[PDB]
RNA sequence: CGCCCGUCGCUACUACCGAUUGGAUGGUUUAGUGAGGCCCUCGGAUCGGCCCCGCCGGGGUCGGCCCACGGCCCUGGCGGAGCGCUGAGAAGACGGUCGAACUUGACUAUCUAGAGGAAGUAAAAGUCGUAACAA
RNA sequence: UGGCUUGUGGCGGCCAAGCGUUCAUAGCGACGUCGCUUUUUGAUCCUUCG
RNA sequence: GCGGAUUUAGCUCAGUUGGGAGAGCGCCGGUCUCCAAAACCGGAGGUCCUGUGUUCGAUCCACAGAAUUCGCACCA
RNA sequence: ACAUCCAAGGAAGGCAGCAGGCGCGCAAAUUACCCACUCCCGACCCGG
RNA sequence: CUGUGGUAAUUCUAGAG
RNA sequence: CUGCUCAGUACGAGAGGAA
RNA sequence: UUUUUUUUUUUUUUUUUUUUUUUUUUUU
């Protein structure tokens, strides 16, 4: 019973071994990302660029890259729905977010770690859909 | 006392802000202490001749270059009227800057130098007394005074026959824009002396008309349509520490108050008024004629610029996928064909138009149909057309709001037509 | 006709190394300098009261028919007006502790530029050899 | 060092087929030919090892 | 607002001094195959971004637009 | 250390108090009405 | 607190009762 | 050599810019 | 008392892109 600070210390310590509780641990989240840990950042398409898919699946995926706005970094983005290439014009506000849980991009997906979903201050759906904006 | 908007156009150099400059001072709107130090910065930049118009040329490639580049506002009053006078730049470059102050005028100064040469330049087949004269007639200026300028010029010196001179050729070429040229002035004044400015000069004895001031009370305010459904056609917007961004514009038509919810088009932004200024005096209510600024909570500077257009948002501004509208040619080296596109330059806008088919060749004296759509058209021609904007543009029929249904062509930075519009398709 | 390894040639991305005694940033600071208030030795623009003398006005007593007059006590006005003594009292000023800030460097914490060198990872397949799986 | 000579170097020159959009010379000139030059370099052995 | 660049084939770029464009991918097409890869044929493909001026003639020059970029100005 | 207007001489300021502008960003309002409530502050009222 | 004052200008402030 | 007036002038469609 | 047993590799490196298809009670 008088042993208590052995396990106490050894406890916190040990624990220092899950991943996840190292990343809060260590001001990594803060710098990991361009972001800075930031759900959403507001961008302009430096150019847009057709990229290959990895593996047995064969398909060109649209790929922007991202000047963001305080950061000033480069970034690569994802684009999302069927013909957003006809509605994605170089240097529009373009605001991005994540997928699944950071980390690891979709599986198709080759070196992409953000999203976007916004031109010109506008949601995706509304261009995407003839009722919405155009 | 009633409310008037006067545009000063002119070839450049002729004196158009030596004018407005000296006429505000002996009339003491500008503080004696300011115009001696105006003059002393003149004088070290060496530019001694630029003092009364560098009261309006403000701006650092203005003052560098010695001359106006954009349009400046000034409030003075006379006997009858209070006017807003509207500084506009003769440089060919800057023309669209002119037609601008054009649209929002209820009446023109015109300023021709009588010096020798000076005159026949501006008159010439590309000078600016020419164009500036044709341009104001088609933006809708009806009362106009023309300042024979530079009368004390030594190449001048006060002689009636120059005089005289410039005035019929002036009167020959304004009645066949239109102009019922018996009706209005033509003063000799000096500018930089100040010579029939405000009071009567004894250098030129041969003289009995009015002096210019005398003419700006003998002007007659225009309509007020403030049944029609509001229309501001923005001229510039600023972004100001306190109000937040605010457009500038002259009503053309219905009435804004503090309070109102008001939408830009084409952008369609929507914001409300939080408080209105004309001349530093804050407002509640502006009316027709009333050139001010009104600040906006909820819409930021990028979302709007000039030649957008403010109505509220029940009748909100046209915006055209397509229009129609009758032209004059007044040049054009060749041919005019289906696909061509000048710049339209209406109320404060200024888009490229591209003529998707023109529907019928005109007699321009009489209107009738003289050929179904034609091959071409050619200077001289008169047409019905339709056109097409490059980008999204406001514009109404001329029979129902005139002052957002009248327009010129340019091209080549020449004016090359004439034209209002007759019908709008809305987007 | 199964799996499978590594160097070598493209293309990309990370991180390691690095001539510049490298650049940038923010915290604690050694030393040399020191505004400014404040305590404190002074000073002393200035102001008033009593000191002495002479002259008149007024109240109360004494020597005079007086009246002026003289003495005491209390005020008013003028000269030696400040000439003798006292008190509070601005500028300034001795020497201080406090201590901004300047410079000169330190030092951490936090990023970062670079010819080149060196791995890897995308990695599907080009090119060399058979290492491992069945002694 | 100096010296003859000037191949080599440097510079002008007659002629004008060409450039120069029309045209040769405004401004330039193939080839071909006449030369001036002695701060390059070269060949020569004349002056200087007493 | 002003001023510079850039716009040429599906892609990325070269040309030019007004007589009118040229290459590397592409890639695409066919044969073989489940489909590609390899192999073997075959493909030619451009209002030279647009209008106007000049000109006998404008990809080119001049003057004007658009779109992208980059300086600079303005500052309710 | 910022930084506002300079009659060229000078004079100011500390909105991390309400409003309101900018900035910053992924991220938070309006230049309003009032002492009636709750209290508090000044002296024997009833001010603020 | 009366009145009398100076300065581009500031919470400037004299002298007199 | 530079400045002030010469002068934003003449000459220019402007860009510009003198003596 | 009852058993070995020699032989030994003389000669076998490599094989371009892509590969594929699955789901249930209740009796008439
Ligand atoms: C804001 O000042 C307007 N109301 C007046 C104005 C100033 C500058 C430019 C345009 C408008």
């Amino acid at each position: 019973l008088r042993t208590a600070r052995k396990l106490r210390s050894h406890r916190r310590d040990q624990k220092w071994h899950d991943k996840q509780y190292k990343k809060a641990h260590l001001g990594t989240a803060l710098k990991a990302n361009p972001f800075g840990g930031a759900s959403h950042a507001k961008g302009i398409v430096l150019e847009k660029v057709g990229v290959e898919a990895k593996q047995p699946n064969s398909a060109i995926r649209k790929c922007v890259r991202v000047q963001l706005i305080k950061n000033g970094k480069k970034i690569t983005a994802f684009v999302p729905n069927d013909g957003c290439l006809n509605f994605i014009e170089e240097n529009d506000e373009v605001l991005v977010a994540g997928f699944g849980r950071k980390g690891h991009a979709v599986g198709d997906i080759p070196g992409v770690r953000f999203k976007v979903v916004k031109v010109a201050n506008v949601s995706l759906l509304a261009l995407y859909k003839g009722k919405k904006e155009r | 006392k009633p409310h008037m908007n006067l545009v000063v156009i002119g070839h450049v150099d002729h004196g158009k802000s030596t004018l407005v400059g000296h006429l505000l001072y002996r009339l003491g709107y500008i503080e004696e202490k300011k115009l001696k130090e105006l003059e002393e910065q003149a004088k070290s930049r060496g530019k001694e001749s630029f003092k009364f118009a560098w009261i309006l040329d403000k701006m650092k490639e203005e003052r560098e270059r010695g001359i106006t580049i954009d349009l400046t506002f000034m409030k003075f009053e006379t006997k009858k009227y209070v006017f807003t006078i509207i500084d506009a730049p003769g440089h060919r470059d800057f023309v669209k800057n002119m037609i601008t102050g054009a649209s929002q005028a209820d009446a023109a100064i015109l300023v021709v130098s009588a010096r020798k040469g000076e005159f026949e330049a501006g008159m010439s087949t590309e000078g600016q007394t020419r164009e500036h004269l044709l341009l104001a007639r088609t933006m809708g200026i009806e009362q106009i005074i023309v300042a024979v300028n530079k009368m004390d010029a030594p190449d001048v010196n006060y002689d009636q026959k120059r005089y005289e001179f410039v005035v019929s050729v002036l009167k020959k070429f304004m009645k066949g824009l239109g102009y019922q040229v018996d009706k209005i002035p033509f003063i000799p004044v000096s500018a930089w002396k100040g010579d029939n400015l405000i009071e009567r000069s004894p250098n030129m004895p041969w003289y009995n008309g009015p002096t210019l001031v005398e003419a700006l009370d003998q002007l007659q305010p225009p309509a007020k349509p403030v049944d029609k459904p509001l229309r501001i056609p923005v001229q510039n917007v600023y972004s100001i520490p306190g109000a937040g961004t605010v457009p500038v514009g002259r009503v053309e038509t219905g009435v804004l108050r503090v309070g109102d919810k008001v939408v830009f088009m084409p952008p369609g932004v929507v914001g409300e008024v939080r408080s209105i200024e004309m001349h530093y005096q804050q407002l509640q209510q502006a009316e027709p004629g009333d050139n001010i600024g009104f600040a906006v909570r909820g819409v930021s500077k990028s979302d709007i610029k000039r030649g957008d257009v403010a109505g509220h948002l029940d009748k909100p501004p046209t915006v055209a996928e397509e229009f129609e509208a009758r032209i004059f040619v007044i040049w054009h080296p060749s041919a005019i064909t289906v696909g061509y596109t000048p710049v339209i330059h209406v109320h404060t806008a200024s888009v490229s138009s591209r003529i998707i088919e023109i529907k019928a060749k005109l007699d321009p004296k009489t209107g009738q149909v003289v050929e179904q759509n034609p091959q071409f058209l050619k200077a001289g021609d008169a047409a019905i057309v339709r056109f097409k904007p490059v980008k999204p543009l406001v514009v109404e029929k001329f029979s129902e709001i005139p002052q957002l249904g009248r327009f010129a062509m340019r091209d080549m930075n020449r004016t090359v037509g004439i034209g209002i519009v007759t019908d709008v398709k809305p987007a």
